[PDB]
RNA sequence: GUCUACGGCCAUACCACCCUGAACGCGCCCGAUCUCGUCUGAUCUCGGAAGCUAAGCAGGGUCGGGCCUGGUUAGUACUUGGAUGGGAGACCGCCUGGGAAUACCGGGUGCUGUAGGCUU
RNA sequence: GACGUCGCUUUUUGAUCCUUCGAUGUCGGCUCUUCCUAUCAUUGUGAAGCAGAAUUCACCAAGCGUUGGAUUGUUCACCC
RNA sequence: GGAGCAGAAGGGCAAAAGCUCGCUUGAUCUUGAUUUUCAGUACGAAUACAGACCGUGAAAGCGGGGCCUCACGAUCCUUC
RNA sequence: GCUCUCGCAGACCCGACGCCCGCCACGCAGUUUUAUCCGGUAAAGCGAAUGAUUAGAGGUCUUGGGGCCGAAACGAUCUCAACCUAUUCUCAAACUUUAAAUGGGUAAGAAGCCCGGCUCGCUGGCGUGGAGCCGGGCGUGGAAUGCGAGUGCCUAGUGGGCCACUUUUGGUAAGCAGAACUGGCGCUGCGGGAUGAACCGAACGCCGGGUUAAGGCGCCCGAUGCCGACGCUCAUCAGACCCCAGAAAAGGUGUUGGUUGAUAUAGACAGCAGGACGGUGGCCAUGGAAGUCGGAAUCCGCUAAGGAGUGUGUAACAACUCACCUGCCGAAUCAACUAGCCCUGAAAAUGGAUGGCGCUGGAGCGUCGGGCCCAUACCCGGCCGUCGCCGGCAGUCG
């Protein structure tokens, strides 16, 4: 499973219905993915690892995207994932700042790659949540919860260091 | 919820080249009719074509 | 390497299944065989004639002769790189009909049966069969109840 | 509802122990003249019918042992095909499909063919 | 540093048979240059069961030096 | 069946294929077909039949060697 | 070569013009599907057989040893045994109840179906059974997808192979030796891997345009001269891309993330400090305690909290006075793991190799975006030839 920016959406899928049971029960996950061919066959690879259920006797009843309920507020967010390292797998906590779910998720993706070289295969995302301010454990976040927050921005790098390629006047940093 | 009909028509593609093939792949495809690449083609599915499909 | 004798390798294909040695049952003799029918050839080791090889153990073949206590078989070997057909004398023992052609046939009795009531009843039906349709859009009550929230676990180590 | 004779599948039918068996039957049983066999009429063969269900046999039982069939184990183990995936390797993860077997927990425990009997 | 266990090296000997059989002169010494460092000495150090003297264990380090003989064709060896 | 079935091992086998008796010589005379190795050549080995003459058993049957998988040999010449 | 098959379409014309509806060839296949058999590998099992193998537990018999006071009925019943029973640890290429995935065979109709009749020296209770033969009627051509097939003669070269994924035998291993399966190289150029028979992409007539694959885009060198995104990392041997061309066990209070536990306003942690100790050293041991000692030990202290000390190198009364708190200091701290990058571990011979230069707000590592670059690949067009249509033209019929 590759990466782009992810999408969160609601797979609801259930086994086929045989003549022993008319009624097969439904399954709901949330799953963040970059279309929605990757999000019905992460689908069934993790209700395949829960339930005794193959994309072959079953059906996605339902995939769809679900949208921010309000992407114009910024949240903390809780993730609870596990992974594989090298080694053995692990159990992990991270917490983030975004407007969106999908957004702290994909964080949470490019944060693990660069953290711990791990990749998206070996990643499993198992539990995202809406953390308030006072409930955060991670100084990463709880340094950005003030009222009165204020910092400078300090040494301002060049970013057109190409027009002009050749100048006469030498940069300048404080702005 | 209403799940609707999956579907009877796929279009397949050949996107990969002759060389270093497996004969029962080479069969398959030229089953399909896919003798070059980018070479696509209208399938009806079935299982049957279904099969095939993962075969190559 | 190795032998070119007639039962190397036979160790557990002439063998007989976990409690069900002894005495054979007689049905197996009593079958009938004419010929032209397909049996599939087995050859069980309880029986020391007329017993087929190794390369024949699992195959399917149709009766071209009857005799006293065994049949004529016309089996497809391949060779190398031809398919050919031999013809072996095996025993009853060794053989049993196949299901596959019963099968056949009695679809056969039933498309000329079905063949006959249409065209005396003045419709048009369908004969052949079709490999496995798509799957004919449908609606899929909840019942009122939300669908249950399944949820990947955490990492325990047991074993 | 059963039984004899001959069976078919060959333990759901076996094994261990306990209870019940009306009527026909099947036996146990009585005997050695003949037939025929023995060291021995115990076995086999023959000739019977005083007694008997004690036994065989049948049916039922046992938180029975086995066996049969499900669940669980477990979408685990293993595996088809794929990658300029990871890892120094050993090996491992993923994609695409298939998918077991113990331990443990249920349920069951002979069906049936042909011919001939008994059961008011 | 026992029982164990992880390595490196190609100055040992094997294993292999890829190159060479219309030929790559086959042991040792002599001579002469250069390189390496896994440092014997010397320079600068740290440690000691380093009081001194002597010695031992490490580090930076290959700049510089590392001999004369008896016996043996010897490489090796052994002695003065 | 944990024994035995001539021997190596594997398979098979219980009123058997084992053990003990009774009677015998199907380990005989013949033509073709087939399988095994295979080039679908041969030998060897084997499997179904068919035609004689027999053995055994009350009989159905079984038997032309060894329960099965090994135990063997062209042309030319000699001999019967 | 041959035997067939599809059929050519009606001058230019124009799917058609026969009999409500309906039908659109046969066979074949390195393929699936539907049925139906076959198998003993992977796995698993050993409270299932055969072998191998670890440990306790419970019982009553015996050529168990014996067991102390029982010679005297070992008055005895115990210690140990064997043995049995129920469990338990770990295994099998030449074990196996079970048992895959992938796989092997067969079938999916006109050579079929169903009616009559006849022949037989085989078979026989029978008008039997089986086989053969002569007539007759049934086409919805009885799964998917693709495809033109069959058939004969003559025949060269080859019979040293090698490599790769997966499986696999011998070997410590090998660019070693030997197999299976598929693909390649040989016999093959081209784009990429700097370089390279075999890797990755893609297979090639001669050209123009467009676009791509694999691979890239600081400069060599086409393309990021994007106001690219988020982090990680400093190396006095950094790192830098399949094969592949170089490293491990073990460590790091280097930094980053995480898991789990613990302490703290009845005031943590670290520092400023007071009593911070006692009969009893009871016991231990006088080669060692009226503190601090190889042994078994361990209490109450007359206490805001104190030992049979972890503090004061001891036979020593040595004896300074830490352990425990209350007054300051007033808010977070500590520990054990874990895995990213970096470091140590880490030594070879001519001077040298992420390809080089160099690169550290990356030209490094990880996860990603938008552009862009170009192969003999793909698309469109031109031209050459080959093959096929057994294509068209004898109607020069103003
Ligand atoms: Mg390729
Ligand atoms: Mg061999
Ligand atoms: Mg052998
Ligand atoms: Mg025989
Ligand atoms: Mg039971
Ligand atoms: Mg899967
Ligand atoms: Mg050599
Ligand atoms: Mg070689
Ligand atoms: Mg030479
Ligand atoms: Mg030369
Ligand atoms: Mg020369
Ligand atoms: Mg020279
Ligand atoms: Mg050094
Ligand atoms: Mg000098
Ligand atoms: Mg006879
Ligand atoms: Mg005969
Ligand atoms: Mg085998
Ligand atoms: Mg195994
Ligand atoms: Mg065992
Ligand atoms: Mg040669
Ligand atoms: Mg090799
Ligand atoms: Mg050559
Ligand atoms: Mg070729
Ligand atoms: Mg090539
Ligand atoms: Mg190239
Ligand atoms: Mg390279
Ligand atoms: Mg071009
Ligand atoms: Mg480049
Ligand atoms: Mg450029
Ligand atoms: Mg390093």
């Amino acid at each position: 499973k590759a990466s782009g920016t992810l999408r969160e959406y609601k797979v609801v899928g259930r086994c086929l219905p045989t003549p022993k049971c008319h009624t097969p029960p439904l399954y709901r996950m949330r799953i963040f993915a970059p279309n929605h061919v990757v999000a019905k066959s992460r689908f069934w690879y993790f209700v395949s690892q829960l339930k005794k259920m193959k994309k072959s006797s079953g059906e996605i009843v339902y995939c769809g995207q679900v949208f921010e309920k309000s992407p114009l507020r910024v949240k903390n967010f809780g993730i609870w994932l596990r992974y594989d390292s090298r080694s053995g797998t692990h159990n992990m906590y991270r917490e983030y700042r975004d407007l969106t779910t999908a957004g702290a998720v994909t964080q949470c993706y490019r944060d693990m790659g660069a953290r711990h070289r791990a990749r998206a295969h070996s990643i499993q995302i198992m539990k995202v949540e809406e953390i308030a301010a006072s409930k955060c454990r991670r100084p990463a976040v709880k340094q950005f919860h003030d009222s009165k927050i204020k910092f400078p921005l300090p040494h301002r790098v060049l970013r057109r260091q190409h027009k002009p390629r050749f100048t006469t006047k030498r940069p300048n940093t404080f702005f | 919820f209403y799940v609707p009909a999956e579907p009877k028509l796929a279009f397949v593609i050949r996107i990969r080249g002759i060389n270093g093939v497996s004969p029962k792949v080479r069969k398959v495809l030229q089953l399909l009719r896919l003798r070059q690449i980018f070479n696509g083609t209208f399938v009806k599915l079935n299982k049957a074509s279904i099969n095939m499909l993962r075969i190559v | 390497t190795n032998t070119k004798g007639k039962r190397r390798g036979t160790r557990y294909m002439f063998s007989r299944p976990f409690r069900k040695h002894g005495v054979v049952p007689l049905a197996t003799y009593m079958r009938i065989y004419k010929k032209g029918d397909i049996v599939d050839i087995k050859g069980m080791g309880t029986v020391q004639k007329g017993m087929p090889h190794k390369c024949y153990h699992g195959k399917t073949g149709r009766v071209y002769n009857v005799t006293q206590h065994a049949v004529g078989i016309v089996v497809n070997k391949q060779v190398k790189g031809k398919i050919l057909a031999k013809r072996i004398n095996v025993r009853i023992e060794h053989i049993k009909h196949s299901k596959s052609r019963d099968s056949f046939l009695k679809r056969v009795k039933e498309n000329d049966q079905k063949k006959k009531e249409a065209k005396e009843k003045g419709t048009w039906v369908q004969l052949k069969r079709q490999p496995a349709p798509p799957r004919e859009a449908h609606f899929v009550r909840t019942n009122g109840k939300e669908p249950e929230l399944l949820e990947p676990i955490p990492y325990e180590f047991m074993a």
